[PDB]
DNA sequence: TAACAGCTCTAACAGGAATA
RNA sequence: AUUCCUGUUAGAGCUGUUAAC
């Protein structure tokens, strides 16, 4: 009665590179290869602007330099690998602004900070664009720094200052990298180096990699809220992401709101349908009207019987649909035998109940050491001692436990915003998540839908 | 007569009850309602006499 | 045989403005709705600074501060809505300069005046602002006074001192609004207020308004040229701008030159094939790299046999280049009968032969006019007596008249250096025509690229 | 509608760095 | 906020099971 059923370790996915070239070890590939989209000019040349308070320019002008020279990884050796530069890695000029598209916060904004009022902080940041505005042409992504005395504007209650920025200057068009002093003074250089980087290139032009074996016919959706604590009751708002593979070359990876108010996570019948229509709209207008035939929509809820109805009633028959559900927070944890030195390899899912499985987002990784090759990698060795699975709850499904997972592992290493080797959540689920505080931040944004360049 | 009224009423009789369902439950149905029509009549006439590509 | 081809009166299209309220008429729509920038906030509180001689400086506080007051047109009444000044209209305040940033002129350029120099002048005027290099942060307008005493250096022969003041500006990005002793004259202050009140607005960063419902995969391309009376023979400088719409909710305005000796207005193959290449790719850079589905080439005269394939081949096969000739002399001239009492209405476009049409820019607009409602306004009703209507020659476009001619008529709209309701030639066309002339007057302007607001 | 049980999530902080 | 998710402190949201009203 201990033993399971046998369990399928799903394999490293492979991310697509520089002339369709394969490697399933992001920064190495991108050092040995170079960026996927970069086979066609989508960026020309990255184009930076700063906007910072004139006493902490330098650090802006110093940390580009760091950009542009290579830097040798000190901590977490076992994954990285050594910055090519810039220009020699992702095969375009990183190119210094000129004092023109070099702008400075107005000196009122220390006042505001000073006082501590958040929204006017985040207006005057905005507000101070506009020398830039005058030459957005000139220009592809925007520095903006905030020096540490503002910290009393960072994060407090009801409000969030980069949340709120990106909120205004989304609709402006204009990408941003904010810059804290944490990307200063953080340890290691090379960390930073090649975050921010990938950062860069990825908000100017896109696509610094995309996974490979995905199957076009097939568009990945992820809901999320978060809560906005009203003084009577609460607001739970809740946003979609989507991510597909289209006809043509360049990955898409979206997200939008969904609309009024909402007293819990659930979408009612009514509002699912009407986001999921909008999502097979837009996967029909990126596919020249062709139907979607797999759906996969992963919530970190369950669905109720509404939502599961509003699934089922939205698409026609022929497009088969994979109603999933994601926990984060689980009692069970594995270990692996031959007992290992390393914990579990990746990717390994298990078939706990018919509708239940645990997947192994976490653990250890094969054929990504840098160092003493062929040993495995554990990601987050530093924060935790095991891997903390997650539970994959199917609400509506045909056959195949292999297909959801592989499709979410694959959706686990594609956030250009992450660092690190991969993610322990589908990108889904976190640039939801992300478009969730945005729009919880700045409600007046339900209106459009924005590529995942913008909130990265 | 708040709805809820409503629904007591009709299920306490509901033995005989005509329905009339005209052009507003195709909404739902997933096919295009009278605007959507009118539109799709206006793209296909605009495009007719204005040469213009009809899927661009 | 008197019988003519059916005219069709396109409809006058709709501005847009704070909150999305669109209006027609733009100065009642910006009283009513206020600036579309109003909404991002984007300007701010707007900061200006003089340059001035100190003997009228004086003068611009007044006109400053009559900005910042209530204003009653007394002239062209039927069109003008009553000014609420710049706090009420824009929802922005208007910030008296410092004295820190007020400029006073340098004396020896008072000297030059008598000279009659013009390049002295100017050069000594860009060394008189050369105070305010250094606090570009902290005003956004300069407001440059010339008195009627340097009218000697005004205009003269070969040189513009406009031109050349706002073509030694540029480079250094400060925008001006030059100001003489016209807007002071000027009898009805509320059509100069309304003037210099949006002129600022625009030029501070603010969108006053925008065209409603404008494709953003529509590139509207504009060439003009003009005339350098060399000793030997004739110079022939021509530029070109676009008007495009990215996919943030404002909207672009940039001029180029086309560049080394032209003697004849027409761009050969490989000049035409350069500054198109140039244009789609600043057209690529606000889009994220996404072609433009339809190209509109505006150009003063005929286009070459050479010239079209030089277009044709800058862009692929899913751009469709409408390429239009507009005629402003022609013997043609239309009478409005029902015998109206009024011209007749702007808009109606006639198709004259295949591939040539009337456009009547000029005209009766419907519910525009303030005094005396539901009667037709005609703007130029002062200069001519009878509206003249333009000609369009196609070269290119593979059918339809309604693309073209709604779109030069909404063009003829977003002229914010405009304080009228239209103008007679869409935007593309007057700004190619004034950077033009700012690069004939100044040669080293032709490898940068300048926005609408540096020379509005 | 008022408690009570579990399952799971986010909301604020804090926080150190890949088998030693 | 270059990143990562490990914990702490709380509250909600769902399910329920009773007592009702
Ligand atoms: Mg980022
Ligand atoms: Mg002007």
């Amino acid at each position: 009665l201990s033993q399971l059923a046998a369990h399928s370790t799903i394999p490293e996915p492979l991310l697509l590179f520089k002339d369709n070239r394969t490697d399933t070890h992001p920064l190495r590939g991108l050092s040995q290869y170079g960026p996927y989209s970069a086979c066609f000019n989508l960026p020309g040349q990255v184009r930076l602007a700063y906007l910072a308070p004139t006493e902490h320019m330098r650090k802006l002008d110093a940390i580009v330099r760091e950009l542009q020279n290579p830097a040798t990884p000190k901590e977490a050796t076992n994954y990285y690998v050594e910055y090519g530069g810039f220009e020699k890695v992702f095969k375009v000029p990183l190119v210094m602004p000129q004092e023109h598209l070099r702008c400075l916060a107005l000196d009122e904004c220390h006042g505001v900070a000073a006082n501590g009022n958040g929204l006017a902080l985040a207006d005057k940041i905005v507000q101070s664009m506009s020398g830039l505005f005058r030459q957005k042409h000139a220009f592809d992504v925007l520095l903006v720094y905030l020096p540490a005395s503002w910290k009393k504007c960072f994060e407090y209650d009801g409000f969030d200052l980069h949340d709120r920025i990106k909120a205004k200057v989304a609709p402006l068009n204009l990408p941003i990298q904010i810059i804290n002093d944490t990307a200063l003074t953080r340890q290691c250089r090379a960390n930073v180096m090649w975050g921010v980087s990938v950062a860069l290139y990825a908000k100017a032009g896109g696509i610094p990699w995309k996974l490979a074996d995905w199957d076009k016919d097939e568009a990945y959706i992820g809901l999320s809220y978060a809560i906005k604590k009203n003084a009577e009751g609460q607001e739970y708002t809740t946003c979609c992401s989507q991510v597909f593979d289209p006809d043509g070359t360049g990955f898409e990876f979206v997200a939008y709101d969904t609309r009024d108010r909402k007293g819990n996570p659930y979408l009612s019948y009514q509002e699912m349908q009407s986001v999921l229509s909008k999502s097979l709209h837009l996967y029909q207008s990126s596919h020249n009207g062709r139907m979607p035939r797999k759906i996969f929509i992963h919530k970190t809820t369950h669905f109720t019987e509404d939502e599961i109805q509003g699934a089922f009633d939205s698409f026609s028959s022929s497009t088969e649909i994979e109603l999933v559900q994601i926990i984060q927070s689980t009692n069970w944890y594995g270990l692996k035998v031959d007992p290992a030195s390393y914990p579990v390899d990746r990717g390994l899912y298990q078939p706990l109940t018919e509708s239940e499985c645990l997947l192994w987002t976490q653990g250890s990784v094969m054929g990504v050491n840098q160092q003493n090759p062929g040993q495995p990698v554990f990601k987050e060795a530093a924060l935790t001692p095991l891997p903390n699975p997650i539970m994959l709850r199917r609400f509506s499904g045909n056959g195949g436990w292999h297909a959801t997972c592989s499709s979410i592992l694959a959706l686990t290493k594609v956030d250009w915003n992450n660092n690190t080797l991969y993610k322990k959540l589908p990108v889904t689920l976190v640039y939801s998540q992300v478009f969730a505080d945005v729009v919880k931040q700045t409600p007046e944004i339900v209106n459009e839908i924005y590529d995942y360049r913008f909130f990265m | 007569l708040t709805d809820n009224e409503f629904y007591q009423h009709y299920l306490q009789n509901s033995q005989h009850m005509m329905w009339f369902l005209g052009a507003g439950t195709s909404r739902s149905a997933g096919l295009p309602t009278a605007s959507d029509i009118i539109w799709d009549l206006k793209h296909r006439y605009y495009c007719l006499h204005e040469n213009q590509d009809y899927q661009k």
